[PDB]
């Protein structure tokens, strides 16, 4: 309460780097081969990879 | 619920199946064939939501 | 029996270019790294076989075989690309080569045929990229097809 409206949406934005929880799995077979993340992991790996050429 | 949509995503399967992961806390399903061979379709439900 | 590509088949078949030098890297990252849930036809039979201990006790067996054909796959393809193949090179790409990678090893490998081992500049740049390509087969070909790209 003691927080203006703009910090308390910084709030949410860094909370946003929940990923970070979520790639460290999809590195170790924590998600095994669930779908969906399993995918989003893998087609986010390949973007990473095509801006070196092109352009952890 | 469950089971009317893991037919609607997959028409070609005849035949399902059901597993339980205790690792991780979670329910699969999966296609099967005859000879007791696999397929390639596959799902994953967690369990607190069933519950 | 063609003269044009047999040798090559040859040699992936005897792995004679991954045993030993420069590209043992990838065989010891696919051997000690990965178990037969990898291979996907471990699936596809674990019930017909009597799910003891003879099916666990082959499936290593073609584990250890499968590996070094797909190091010796991609050991063939990335000199094919330095030879001057430019299809190969615009597949390469995909992984992350950029001309810079490129010239050097060019102009390394045209000083000393021999390379029992990459140069200190260049090494872990180019390792890194073969790592990547090596993971991203296993997982397209699990069912026995041949990717796109």
């Amino acid at each position: 309460r003691g927080m203006s409206t703009y910090e308390k949406t910084i709030l949410l934005h860094e909370a946003a780097h929940a990923k970070t929880g979520r790639s460290i799995r999809a590195v170790e077979s924590g998600a095994v081969s669930d779908g969906v993340v399993y995918e989003a992991v893998q087609r986010i790996k390949e973007i990473q990879w095509y801006v070196k050429a092109n352009v952890d | 619920e469950s089971v009317t949509n893991f037919k609607k995503q997959y028409p070609q399967a005849t035949t399902v199946q059901m597993d339980y992961d205790p690792l991780t806390q979670e329910l699969i399903f999966q296609g099967v064939n005859a000879e007791n061979q696999l397929g390639t379709t596959r799902a994953s439900i967690p369990a607190a939501d069933f519950r | 029996k063609s003269a044009e590509f047999g040798s090559r088949l040859q040699d992936v078949i005897e792995a004679r270019h991954v045993l030993s030098g420069k590209y043992r890297s990838v065989l010891t990252h696919l051997e000690d790294n990965r178990d037969i849930g990898s291979l996907g036809v471990a699936h596809r039979y674990v019930q017909q076989m009597g799910q003891g201990t003879r099916f666990v006790n082959g499936m290593e067996f073609i584990r250890r075989g499968q590996a070094k054909l797909v190091s010796g796959l991609i050991a063939d393809t990335v000199d094919d690309a330095i030879a001057g193949n430019a299809s190969a090179v615009t597949a390469m790409e995909r992984f992350g080569l950029n001309q810079q990678l490129l010239d050097e090893l060019r102009k390394a490998t045209a000083a000393n045929p021999d390379m029992r081992k990459w140069p200190d500049s260049v090494r872990m740049d180019i390792e890194a990229v073969t790592h990547n390509m090596a993971d991203s087969i296993v997982l397209e070909n699990r069912l026995g097809e041949i990717p796109a790209w």
